[PDB]
């Protein structure tokens, strides 16, 4: 925006999950999130070092 | 110990349970009331003499 200052927007980068419709918790959602996107995260890296 | 069972066995582990927790319970009763629609009275025959 001026001098000096630098903004790092963030922007979305694995859009799946789906919302939990029983409502009795907010983890299960987070649980769902982060397995999906680290099942697809390891399939690129099987067997590959960088 | 293969690891490409496992990535499977936990895949469809969570399909499953995602599959279970959108599954909603919502019912539409109707009530077990009457209408009641409009009536009159009916007049018997009878005599007179005086």
């Amino acid at each position: 925006p001026e001098e000096n200052v630098y903004i790092l927007l963030p922007i979305q980068a694995y859009t799946g999950g789906v919302i939990d419709r029983r409502d009795a918790s907010f983890s299960n959602f987070a649980y769902s999130i982060a397995s999906k996107l680290m099942m697809e995260l390891s399939a690129a890296t099987h067997n590959k070092i960088f | 110990p293969n690891d490409e069972a496992t990535i499977k066995a936990l895949d469809n582990v969570i399909k499953q349970i995602e599959a279970l927790s959108v599954i909603v319970n919502r019912s539409e009763k109707a009530d077990d009331a009457q209408i009641l629609g409009p009536n009159t009275y009916k007049q018997l025959l009878e005599h007179l003499f005086s």
